[PDB]
């Protein structure tokens, strides 16, 4: 498959410039394709921003043209988006895409937050299980990932080996203006004192990588 | 510009049901029409283009029809993993995406399993106390959580988050987090989350007692 | 007098792009289908209107062997009644198809470290292909209201796109070589099985 790898910072102050780069693998920039960007914010749905042909010809959404610049780098096989004088309305998940009528391949997306607030890494706290109870019972444990900015954090369990029964909740903004979220998993009550449970938290904006062991709590 | 609108904007259907989604163009666009599936937290995925041509690897339950201004996406038999928002998009002129049709899955009532988590010693050392109430694997989405501290109703200090519908059993989960300063936490003993849900005969309470 | 030349079809060093799929007419020879049906190389050997082993005991007026490369998840498109971009725009089998679809994974021959590659497919067409029709044109595709007049631009697209065969691709995205044998009874049988 064609892979589009996105990079660039997700936090931009109002009036600043959003800059994103898309690295293409499995396809060459020198093609009859339009290397394109599409954004998504609640209520607005998907919004085409524009596309650029490898020759440099551009086609931009007229509502955004004055603020949008795109570029291509054939030797590096990449292309870029620059959006100037950003406002809160530009907060969105930004996707790069290969377009030829259809958008057949998409990048992973980059969440862009337009905000004056500063970056902060999370604290990670155990959500201890307390039903080391009757066998055949199911216990719940987790990790509280608290006080970070901006989104996103990612959470895994046991470096990815534990997937079933995991719920990582959407981040919510606390009264302080910082995000918090919990990730929980239900496991057999039996395995509690033997099985090790570790949540792996990553907050790239702050270069925070934390591993937390979650073990039962007792008197 | 040529615009597109979708109908309905959201529907809730049972597993195995036939799903019909309409896309209408403000002007004729021949068959230059594609459909996309977008699952939560992921990029849109191309299903169909030229109105009826399936993209490689797309499951056979998806199909499309239409020409001119009236287009239809069909899911012949909805599977649980098909929870997503479906978008049409034309390439007849300036690319334009329709508003999306959110497809949710209707299933049987399931009451939440309720768990409560005390603040960790590490967090108390840092000056705050968070109490987390978990409502696990329930349906439907509607649920109410109320916090009581020393049998006194709380307001203004709790936050709620809901997962998206589970891709396998179509249930939801919900967290409600009560957060106090360590000083305020130490003034009280009973921390209780009261859960109201359709699958329960009456509200269910789980509680934690500081210092027990 | 002689055995049919399936070897040069199945063991060719190079295979065609699917939009330009190759056809070899098999005529005036005895077809030994045993080398094929009793091969272990093929991951697909799907036959329509005939049991694969009664082939060596039947006669046909004309046999064709069509060959090309597609992706692994596209092999299912090489069948009657399919509706994907391969069936619509590249290679189309008829409802009354009689023959066998044979395919095998060719990742070791048809993928290379870089992406950008030489196997192509047709992305757009004004109409779907008739069964066994071939389109090798490169006319600019008019997706909008104004004629392109030979000029590439927005809503005026080059119709061929490359597959991106990389060795690290998942199996559904790896190249597969496909041979479609089609057997017609129209006239005197010049291709017969050895029984
Ligand atoms: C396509 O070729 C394979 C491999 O042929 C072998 O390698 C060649 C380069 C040459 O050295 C041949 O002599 C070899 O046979 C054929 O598969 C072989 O077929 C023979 C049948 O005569 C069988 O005895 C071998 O075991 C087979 N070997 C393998 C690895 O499958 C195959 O028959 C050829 N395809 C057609 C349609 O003729
Ligand atoms: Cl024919």
């Amino acid at each position: 498959q064609v892979q589009l790898q996105q990079s660039g910072p997700g936090l931009v102050k109002p009036s600043g410039t959003l800059s994103l780069t898309c690295a293409v693998s499995g396809a060459s920039i020198s093609s009859g394709d339009w290397w394109s960007w599409v954004r998504q914010s609640p209520g607005r749905g998907l919004e085409w921003i524009g596309g650029i042909f490898h020759s440099g010809t551009t086609n931009y959404s007229p509502s955004l043209k004055s603020r949008v610049t795109m570029s291509v780098d054939q030797p590096k096989n990449q292309f870029s988006l620059h959006l100037t004088s950003v406002t809160a309305a530009d907060t969105a998940v930004y996707y790069c895409a290969r377009m030829r009528g259809i958008f057949d391949y998409w990048g992973q997306g980059t969440l862009v937050t337009v905000s004056s607030a500063s970056t902060k890494g999370p604290s990670v706290f155990p959500l201890a299980p307390s039903s080391k109870s009757t066998s055949g019972g199911t216990a719940a444990l987790g990790c509280l990932v608290k006080d970070y900015f901006p989104e996103p954090v990612t959470v895994s369990w046991n470096s990815g080996a534990l997937t079933s029964g995991v719920h990582t909740f959407p981040a919510v903004l606390q009264s302080s203006g910082l995000y918090s979220l919990s990730s929980v998993v239900t496991v057999p009550s039996s395995s509690l004192g033997t099985q090790t449970y570790i949540c792996n938290v990553n907050h790239k904006p702050s270069n925070t990588k934390v591993d937390k062991k979650v073990e039962p709590k007792s008197c | 510009d040529i615009q597109l609108t979708q109908s309905p904007s959201s529907l809730s259907v049972s597993v195995g049901d036939r799903v019909t989604i309409t896309c209408r163009a403000s002007q004729a666009i021949s068959n230059s029409l594609a459909w996309y599936q977008q699952k939560p937290g992921k990029a849109p995925k191309l299903l169909l283009y030229a109105a009826s041509t399936l993209e490689s690897g797309v499951p056979s339950r998806f199909s499309g029809s239409g020409s001119g201004t009236d287009f239809t996406l069909t899911i012949s038999s909805l599977q649980p993993e098909d929870f997503a928002t479906y978008y049409c998009q034309h390439y007849y002129s300036t690319p334009f995406f329709g508003g999306g049709t959110k497809v949710e899955i209707k299933r049987t009532v399931a009451a939440p399993s309720v768990f409560i988590f005390p603040p960790s010693d590490e967090q108390l050392k840092s000056g705050t106390a968070s109490v987390v109430c978990l409502l696990n694997n329930f349906y439907p989405r509607e649920a109410k959580v109320q916090w009581k501290v020393d049998n006194a109703l709380q307001s203004g200090n709790s936050q709620e988050s809901v997962t998206e519908q589970d891709s396998k059993d179509s249930t939801y989960s919900l967290s409600s987090t009560l957060t106090l300063s360590k000083a305020d936490y130490e003034k009280h003993k009973v921390y209780a989350c009261e859960v109201t849900h359709q699958g329960l005969s009456s509200p269910v309470t789980k509680s934690f007692n500081r210092g027990e | 007098t002689n055995l049919c030349p399936f070897g040069e079809v199945f063991n060719a060093t190079r295979f065609a792009s699917v939009y330009a799929w190759n056809r070899k007419r098999i005529s005036n020879c005895v077809a030994d289908y045993s080398v094929l049906y009793n091969s272990a190389s093929f991951s697909t050997f799907k036959c329509y209107g005939v049991s694969p082993t009664k082939l060596n005991d039947l006669c046909f007026t004309n046999v064709y062997a069509d060959s090309f490369v597609i992706r692994g998840d596209e092999v299912r498109q090489i069948a009657p009644g399919q509706t994907g971009k391969i069936a619509d725009y590249n290679y189309k089998l008829p409802d009354d198809f009689t023959g066998c679809v044979i395919a095998w994974n060719s990742n070791n021959l048809d993928s290379k470290v870089g992406g950008n590659y030489n196997y192509l497919y047709r992305l757009f067409r004004k109409s779907n292909l008739k069964p066994f029709e071939r389109d090798i044109s490169t006319e600019i595709y008019q997706a909008g209201s104004t004629p392109c007049n030979g000029v590439e631009g927005f809503n005026c697209y080059f119709p061929l796109q490359s597959y991106g065969f990389q060795p690290t691709n998942g199996v559904g995205y790896q190249p597969y070589r496909v041979v479609v044998l089609s057997f017609e009874l129209l006239a005197p049988a010049t291709v017969c099985g050895p029984k």
